[PDB]
């Protein structure tokens, strides 16, 4: 029965039942169907006109909430003597949604998802305290965020030609400005994203497992447009993503064990319960014990 | 637009824009193959379709590959051109390629 | 008995005298790809009776320390009959599956099986950062066993696995389970050798027990491909 | 085989062309990796003199 | 709401889909 | 056939073909026409209802994207002892679109272009570190950008009378403000710009080759309105141009060799392939070799 | 040229610019078995594009002492592609054949080929009372050569072989021959591994000759099965 | 969209020209 549900269903009054051949409270779990027993059939009920709305559990409302997807700190300074491992006034991030547990677990409640993303970038700056540096003050810098799709070259320096962005989508924003905000469409080459992928990425046997090639996004390169200054600073960029226009398919069991990696669904659990490999739920003394027993 | 099928050393300039075929003394012989990777460097890279497509990330649709024979009026031959959907290795024999 | 059912599907057939019902995943039936959802412009091959038929896999022994078994589709059916030949000779396929799990015992036997079809059951490893390898995932007709059926081998819970299309084999009640799975995928077709749409898992939630003479109690699995299509014909690749 | 008479060149040539059909479609515009720049072009700075 | 943008995916969340079919998970039998 | 195309064409099912006098797969490249062979005529096809849009490849979308056209850094300080070669708190730029490769190559895919330009100016400032200067902080300066058409006098100092701009179009903007933005119309004295000009500019033989006099724009003079301060700064001004209302004629082959100059189409290529003068595409072992062969 | 023709038949295709016509054996076209002529009550499998397509065989060198070549059908196509897989997995088949023989030379070359499809070309041996053996008859994709093309290798005459569906490849005139053979048999279907309905013979009635530079002149054969049906599905038997 | 400017060239990009004639480059013969 497909219908429009805006409120919880009402209750109807019921009377004494004693009829042969009818056993509403008896079910068959083996069929794979949930019990269809009604409260009106198990107890004697009254008429209740239920006015509880159900708009808060809509998948759109459930998932349309900005969540931290990226957070990166780098030093904005003179990087002449820095090693070839630090972010020299810029960084690149391979976009993914598996780095922060809250959004990952919310998204992984479904097998397939189709949505547009709303990207918000929030930048903070702090004055470096290394050595004998003082507060000085916080400069108002300009940052450039460029989206490099798959196959496009990514910048290697803070002043490389790639930043001219002839066709790549870039956003220039100040720290004193509100957080930058854009919208990315549903970029999948399929009709929906694959939250879980029971396959391998390549045509050979050495490809990655569990990552769908169709769901590849690209890179987000963030640089400071300003040239360095006599004193060093630490710039932290946070990227939040909000799904919208969502369609969800095949809900899944929630994850109980802590996440181990962003590349796979590997599990080891906690040392003791709750959420341990051998005991998800915390233990009680026996099946005849309740911990929070009201005693008076 | 022309494919650079002869993208090999010892081919210089326009020589890379044509494939030379001679008379063979064995049957069912392979003449050449074309890598279908536009997104990577290959014969299809410097084509109108390839050049314009390398400005985008996602592509779809069908392609046509035309071959013009540029021998003399009274040189004759028969060739077989084969496209193999992905999944395995590139066919090296006519029996496997005809499939 | 509790229910009777017959499943023809080609030149094969199955009769069950002690069944509960059969499950249609999400209340849907397999169908061929329509023109308004097609992608590949090649004319497909629809073998029908040659491929849409029951294939029976090797049986597994139902012991006391059994943790469960899983078979990935179409990986399990690849290399089996005309369906396997069509998979090997083609680059894309598309098919539903009618799954019948068989297990019988006596009336002095107790035990409960959960038979669940997980869509896109991406597995995880235990106590390691490395991802599962090709040999860990691709087991063929033999399938695999569950390392930790408690978490479904992916860090989730077995208790919530009833959200997926499932049935039970309760020895006290029935001896067979039937699930009809349509085509489940984000794409209209797919390469059969690198991705599994479904995983059939049979898990011993209630262990087998009896106090009469012990006998080998096997579990048999029969999968019938349904509405099979194939595109991208070339040489066999296996 | 390729059969030619004695007065014809025994090596002939093929030219290959490729094109897209009406089925073709492209999306997700990006920067082409076929052009780059390591420094300023000649005379570029003279535009400021 | 306002959506003066030329692309339709730039609009805001569409929280007005109140249709549902729970029986596809609760009674997926015949 | 001129028509309205919003989606890619659909496919029709086809049957076995064996008919004398009809050879759809045979063509004549010598006529100069592309092969008209259809997929329905080369293979046996099925009916596909194609729903792929083609709005992303529209010339307007393809070219309507802001790209860096100018970038100039100059010292904002006391310029009393500076030589007569540095930008003394201001600069002038002869507008052109050939200085940055991405926009140049995108524009040079057509012989004629007609569009309005959208000009965005983004200014950043840094504190000079020369000598023993400290961070101090970043001042909020006012910049003036004046467009001087051909034949008009350009400023020679940061405080010359030319900056009063009786008739010249000027924009005054702060660094703390959003990037300045204006629109310039289609300024050509012809119906379209000449991306390529097979001619000489003057009536004598010593004129410039390849630059159309009709496409001359003028100069963009940018100054800091503020007077200098006790400490020096470095100001970088970036100018981005976005074509709009575009009309394009006579598409051209894309450039393969790296650009050598903004004044001409001179070429030398890379030392080795790809994009070398003698080999545009990288070499393989033979015409019977594929590099990325799937081997299992 | 003298005539142009294109033959699609699936995901393959052939173009000929120098042809005479094409021959339809006895003026008939391949068709599927009707219900009023069916025998086996099993539902048949009709792969279509998977099996109804051109398969090209190995080429044979056109020398001066050449006596001729023959290929028996479906024996030659058995073990080739999905048609071979369907033949191996099924007990009965039924199919017509579109045969295209290719041979080109220069305008200084002379030679005449008779390309004839003999129905039920039961062969005989020479100078012996023993009948031809299994290995003498079953040659597979490679085919065989004519011991005595004068008598057709059966005690008849080559001069009267034009009574069968045939064409000529006259180098002076054309470089290809096409014959369309319907299903020829006394039974509606047949076992593919023990009986050949057709034999394609290419015989050099006029030998190859030229006075210009000599080159290898091969002859290529492409057979497209048409309206293939298969009954009696079981394990592969090859 | 809005374009409260008095000059028409100040408007935004006009991405609604879906007419095309590829045959002027693919079949420029008679
Ligand atoms: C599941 C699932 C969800 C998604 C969508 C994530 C979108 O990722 C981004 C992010 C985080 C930022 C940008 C972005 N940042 O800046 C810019 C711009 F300024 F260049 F426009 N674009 C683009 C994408 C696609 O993909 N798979
Ligand atoms: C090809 C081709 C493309 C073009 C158009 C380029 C437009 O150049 C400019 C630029 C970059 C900036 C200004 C400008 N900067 O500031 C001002 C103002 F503030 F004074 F209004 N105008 C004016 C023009 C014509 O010309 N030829």
């Amino acid at each position: 029965i497909e219908s429009i549900i805006k409120t919880a269903t009402d209750t109807v009054k019921s009377e004494i039942n004693a009829e042969l051949g009818v056993v509403p409270s008896l079910n068959a779990v083996e069929t794979g169907a949930t019990s269809n027993t009604e409260p009106e059939e198990a107890i004697q009920t009254r008429t209740v006109i239920n006015q509880h709305g159900v708009s808060e559990t809509l998948v759109e409302n459930f998932l349309s909430r900005a969540a931290l997807v990226s957070k990166r700190s780098f030093e904005y300074k003179d990087h002449t003597s820095s090693t070839a491992r630090a972010d020299k006034n810029f960084f690149k991030w391979t976009i993914n949604t598996r780095s922060f547990v809250q959004l990952r677990r919310k998204l992984e409640l479904f097998t397939y998802l189709r949505f547009d993303a709303e990207i918000t970038i929030l930048t903070t700056v702090a004055v470096n305290g290394s050595g004998n540096n003082t507060y000085v003050g916080l400069p108002d810098l300009t940052l450039q965020a460029m989206f490099v799709p798959t196959g496009a070259l990514t910048p290697e320096k803070q002043d490389s030609f790639h930043w001219q962005s002839g066709s790549n989508a870039s956003v220039f924003f100040k720290i004193s400005d509100p957080p930058a905000r854009i919208t990315i469409p549903f970029m999948c080459i399929n009709s929906a994203y694959s939250v879980f992928y029971d396959g391998f990425a390549g045509f050979e046997k050495n490809g990655l497992y569990g990552i769908n090639p169709a769901d590849t996004i690209g890179n987000l390169c963030v640089r400071i447009v300003n040239e360095h200054q006599p004193v060093g600073f630490t710039v932290t960029v946070r990227v939040y993503m909000k799904p919208k226009h969502i369609k969800a398919w095949a809900p899944r069991p929630p994850r109980t064990l802590p996440y181990m990696s962003i590349a796979n669904a590997n599990y080891k659990g906690k040392e003791r319960a709750p959420n341990a490999l051998s005991a998800i739920i915390g233990n009680r003394d026996s099946v005849k014990t309740m911990p929070h027993n009201i005693v008076n | 637009s022309m494919m650079e099928i002869n993208n090999t050393e010892s081919a210089v300039g326009m020589e890379r824009l044509k494939v030379d075929i001679s008379a063979l003394t064995d049957v069912d012989q392979l003449l050449f193959n074309i890598p279908l990777d536009i997104q990577l460097d290959g014969p299809l890279r410097n084509t109108l379709v390839g050049n314009i497509s390398r400005y985008y990330t996602h592509w779809s649709g069908s392609l046509e590959m035309t071959f013009m024979f540029c021998g003399s009026f009274m040189a004759a031959g028969k060739l077989i051109l084969c496209y193999t959907p992905p999944g395995g290795s590139c066919p090296t024999t006519r029996e496997t390629a005809m499939l | 008995s509790d229910r009777v059912l017959q499943l023809k599907l080609g030149n094969s057939a199955i009769v069950t005298q002690e069944a509960a019902n059969y499950c249609c995943a999400y209340g849907e039936w397999p169908n061929y790809l329509p023109d308004h959802e097609a992608v590949a412009i090649d004319k497909p091959t629809q073998p029908e009776t040659a491929t849409d038929r029951f294939y029976t896999l090797k049986s597994v022994k139902w012991e006391t320390g059994s943790t469960g078994w899983w078979w990935k589709l179409p990986d399990a059916l690849n290399n089996i009959g005309m369906f396997g030949q069509n998979v090997q000779h083609h680059y894309l396929y598309r098919s539903g599956f009618l799954i019948h799990v068989q297990c019988n015992a006596t009336k002095f036997h107790q035990g409960a099986l959960l038979v669940v079809a997980i869509p896109e059951h991406q597995r995880g490893a235990h106590n390691t950062n490395t991802s599962p390898g090709f040999d860990d995932i691709m087991k063929g007709e033999e399938g695999g066993t569950f390392n930790h059926p408690y978490v479904l081998d992916d860090g989730t819970s077995l208790a919530c696995a009833t959200i997926f299309p499932h049935q039970w084999i309760n020895l006290r009640t029935n001896n067979s389970a039937t699930i009809v799975l349509p085509w489940m995928n984000a794409a209209p077709m797919d390469f059969p050798l690198r991705h599994n749409q479904w995983t059939l898992a049979i898990i011993p939630v209630v262990p087998l027990g009896t106090r009469t003479t012990s006998s080998m109690v096997p579990i048999t699995v029969s999968i019938a491909p349904m509405c099979c299509e194939f595109n991208g014909l070339r040489h066999a690749i296996t | 085989n390729l059969i030619v008479p004695s007065e014809s060149s025994d090596t002939c040539s093929l030219i290959g062309f490729i094109a897209a059909k009406d089925d073709f479609s492209l999306r997700l515009m990006r920067d082409s990796p076929d052009i780059g720049q390591l420094d300023h072009l000649h005379a570029a700075e003279a535009a400021y003199q | 709401q306002i959506n003066f943008y030329k692309d339709s995916y730039a609009a805001s969340a569409s929280k007005q889909d109140f249709s549902q079919d729970p029986s596809k998970f609760t009674e997926p039998v015949v």
